[PDB]
């Protein structure tokens, strides 16, 4: 599965933590375009996303920023004459798409207000979903602008899929498989006496993987606790799955369909 | 697709027992099929799972020598053998396996009966014919045409509404398995319009202990 | 991992919204939801899935409302019908990305059952049909509103008397079938209770 | 509604004294974005610690990762210093090996 997502943050007031607006875009996990309200201008954040793309693409996309950004103020304003919230907040929006391995078409808009689901957009329907009354009024607001929210629902059908493939042809560097894991037991304690049968891999790419444990030749069901799939800074991933021992434990790993199979020694 | 031959199985106390699941287009010997337990008043649970390779595998709580499964390339059928049947044994079980290429599909599903004793009595179930007055039939122009099912133990039953050409009419209507002495009685019941007051329809029963082995079928004349 | 359902039986009317609140205690990264229709004909139906890293999924009638921190996957239905009668279930699977070797099981709940109750109709007249054979004589009542009726049948001698069960016709009414064993075979009548009108069977006749 | 970080200290590689690795603090599920990280070496904050980019998530929080190249001894002792608006007290995570 692969995806395309495009984030805006908006802070009202600004701290140490500068700027107010930044809009970073993403494919499936590799950040790719880069913009803040310092430099008002269209930064690519992938090796690959610097070339194959012509100066024009991130200067027409600067000056559509450079509005977006205008308009983030506009709706901030707007929260805070509704709401009777004043001071330093969060406005978030979250437009994407997920191209399904076999050919299925998935299309989202979002919009969010201190990290909550303030307005969520109905493609189907081509109307907006207030979470409360006071999400009512801007729904009406933005309900009004047919020819708008048509705009929103003609992009993530065939703009969107047609942006995020030619993305994927244009890093080569996504779609390998070139990074198989290191599967490694090792016997784990914290305090005396404790003994787990730790499942570690590292050195992975893409993040899926799939880790379990079998007792002779039966899952330990309710039983085995996992870890998280963790960035290792190099471009790889980590991740680990224990389970308590007691007086044969086999390891099965799934990754770039590849069923690694490792017995206790 | 999968489907399950057998709607109930009445097993003698501590015997051994096969139930039956044929599959629809895909291979057994290119699949893996699994096994659930629906067990009355509680939550469906996962029994044995034969892999696509021939490797068994189980669930914790299972102890070693109890369950079997078999998947034969001639038939194309999967078996669950269970071997000394208790009575916490009696729910409903269901055969499964992954569709393509997300969802998993499920069996029609099989109720077992466990018994102290063998069935020493004709279980199968009775067919009593009931034809609507001339004052319904006159009046309204829609007669009613009711079915009535007694003596039979399993009491799993399938209740069908067809006519001369076989097809499932909308509209049946059933009430509950009444419970008499040691066996039960289940009843059916049929609408029709003016539009198909003259054909004759005919209904068809599915049970265990039907005559012959085949399906059971009663006519109602028009 | 366990999934819990809460609801054991929830009763609402038809073209009405029913949301059905699902709890789950789980610890892989990515996994899948299922959620299931079980007919009283024991016949399991697949209706939506949920994955981890999924926006919520919609299935025509069928949307889950996917909380990932609290752990929620509440299934809403857009519009009630008469079919919709049957118990629903919550499943956990998991997410490999290989062929479906013996491993990838279902961990299911307790179960929720529906008895979806007749929209606002008005009230019907309801007609009273008599059939007979033998010794069992059947009485037959069709169109009427609303379910609250105390049939009733005189005989001079009666053996066995069976509780009547009450089934939802699709004209937008009740319908009910009473019967029993009898030693009169030419002298049966019935007396209704519903709508304040009593409704005998020599009305028709 | 205000959301607290998920701190997790680990290493790109497998821990052995004498070859040269990297030390990670990843920190996710916060809200909002302003926060406060400094990697330690026995209690002294490093003064040289490279990181990535302020990155967003699905569920509307962020997650930011911290990156120094280090030499792991079985006597020093790290760990990362973490000051969020939900943190009333800076919450200090030590490393296991
Ligand atoms: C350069 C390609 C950056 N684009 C960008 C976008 N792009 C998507 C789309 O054009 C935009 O959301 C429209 O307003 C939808 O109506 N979105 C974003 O949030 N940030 C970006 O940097
Ligand atoms: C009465 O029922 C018997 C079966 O019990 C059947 O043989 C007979 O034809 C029925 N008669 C009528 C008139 O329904």
């Amino acid at each position: 599965t692969h995806s395309l997502r495009y984030f805006r943050l908006g802070v009202s007031d600004p701290i140490h933590g500068v700027p107010e607006f930044i809009s970073v875009g993403y494919v499936d996990s590799h950040p790719i375009t880069t913009y803040d309200s310092v430099t008002r201008q269209k930064e690519p954040r992938a090796p690959w996303m610097a070339e194959n793309l012509a100066p024009d693409h991130w200067e027409r996309y600067t000056q559509l920023l450079r509005g977006w950004q205008q308009m983030f103020k506009v709706e901030l304003k707007r929260l805070q004459r509704h709401y009777n919230h004043s001071g330093s907040h969060t406005y978030q929006r979250m437009i994407g798409c997920e191209l399904l391995e076999d050919g299925s078409t998935t299309g989202f808009l979002q919009y969010a207000y201190d990290g909550q689901d303030f307005l969520i957009f109905n493609k189907d329907t081509l109307s907006w979903l207030a979470v409360d009354n006071v999400a009512h009024t801007i729904k009406q607001a933005w309900e009004a602008n047919q020819h708008e929210l048509l705009y929103q629902k003609n992009w993530l059908e065939e703009e969107c899929i047609a942006w995020l493939k030619r993305f994927l042809e244009y890093g080569k560097d996504t779609l390998q498989r070139t990074e198989p894991p290191l599967v490694r037991v090792n016997r784990k304690e914290t305090f005396p006496g404790v003994t787990a049968l730790f499942c570690k891999a590292h050195g992975f790419y893409p993040p899926e993987i799939y880790m379990t444990w079998m007792k002779n030749g039966e899952e330990i069901v309710q039983e085995i606790d996992y870890g998280d799939i963790l960035p290792s800074g190099d471009g790889t991933y980590q991740a680990w799955a224990s389970i308590e021992l007691d007086p044969l434990y086999s390891c099965h790993v799934e990754h770039s369909g590849v069923h690694m199979v490792l017995q206790v020694p | 697709h999968l489907e399950q031959p057998q709607i109930s199985s009445t097993k003698t106390l501590s015997k051994t027992a096969r139930l039956e699941c044929v599959v629809s287009g895909i291979t057994i010997s290119a699949t893996s099929v699994y096994w659930y337990r629906e067990r009355p008043g509680e939550v469906i649970q996962f029994l044995v799972s034969i892999s696509y390779d021939g490797t068994v595998r189980k669930e914790s709580g299972i102890p070693s020598g109890k369950f079997e499964v078999d998947r034969i390339p001639e038939t194309s059928t999967s078996t669950l053998t269970i071997h000394n049947v208790e009575k916490q044994d009696i729910a409903t079980y269901y055969c499964a396996l992954w569709d393509r290429y997300y969802k998993k599909l499920f069996g029609s599903g099989t109720t077992l009966v466990v018994t102290d004793k063998q069935l020493d009595a004709d279980v199968s179930p009775k067919p009593t014919i009931f034809l609507p007055s001339i004052a319904e039939t006159k009046l309204q122009k829609a007669g009613t045409y009711l079915c009535l099912l007694e003596k039979f133990f399993p009491d799993v039953i399938k209740i069908h509404w067809q006519e001369k050409k076989s097809n499932t009419i909308l509209g049946s209507q059933e009430g509950n398995t009444m419970k008499t002495n040691d066996t039960y009685m289940k009843f059916s019941w049929l609408t029709v319009p003016e539009e198909s007051l003259d054909k004759e329809h005919r209904c068809i029963v599915r049970h265990e202990n039907n005559k012959n082995g085949v399906d059971q079928e009663i006519i109602f004349p028009p | 991992q366990k999934v819990t359902q809460a609801q054991s039986s929830v009763s609402m009317p038809v073209r009405k919204a029913v949301t059905l609140n699902c709890l789950y205690e789980t610890s892989w990264w990515s996994y899948y939801i299922f959620w299931y229709k079980q007919l009283p004909s024991k016949e399991m139906i697949f209706l939506i899935r949920q994955g981890s890293d999924e926006q919520n999924a919609k299935s025509g009638r069928y949307s889950v409302n996917f909380k990932k921190a609290a752990k929620s996957v509440a299934l809403t239905i857009s519009a009630l019908q008469l079919e919709d009668s049957a118990k629903y279930f919550c499943a956990l699977g998991v997410r490999a990305f290989l062929r479906d070797w013996g491993i990838r099981v279902l961990i299911f709940g307790k179960g929720t059952r529906v008895t979806v109750e007749p929209r606002s109709q008005p009230h019907t007249k309801p007609s009273v049909f008599v059939m007979k054979n033998g010794t069992n004589v059947a009485c037959l009542v069709k169109e009427f509103y609303p379910k609250d009726i105390r049939i009733n049948l005189v005989s001079s001698k009666k053996i066995t008397e069976f509780d009547p069960a009450i089934v939802i016709s699709p004209s937008g009414k009740y319908n009910a079938v009473k019967l029993g064993k009898y030693e009169d075979s030419n002298s049966v009548t019935c007396s209704v209770q519903h709508d304040n009108k009593t409704v005998h069977s020599t009305d028709f006749e | 509604i205000q959301r607290t970080p998920k701190i997790q200290v680990y290493s790109r590689h497998p821990a052995e004294n004498g070859k040269s690795n990297f030390l990670n603090c990843y920190v996710s599920g916060f809200h909002p974005s302003d926060i406060e990280v400094d990697l330690l070496k026995n209690g002294e904050r490093i003064e040289k610690v490279e990181h990535s980019d302020l990155s967003f998530s699905k569920d509307w929080s962020f997650y930011l990762l911290y990156y120094t190249e280090f030499t792991p001894t079985e006597k020093d002792e790290y760990a990362c210093r973490v000051n969020h608006v939900t943190l009333s007290q800076p919450k200090i995570v030590k490393w296991d090996r």
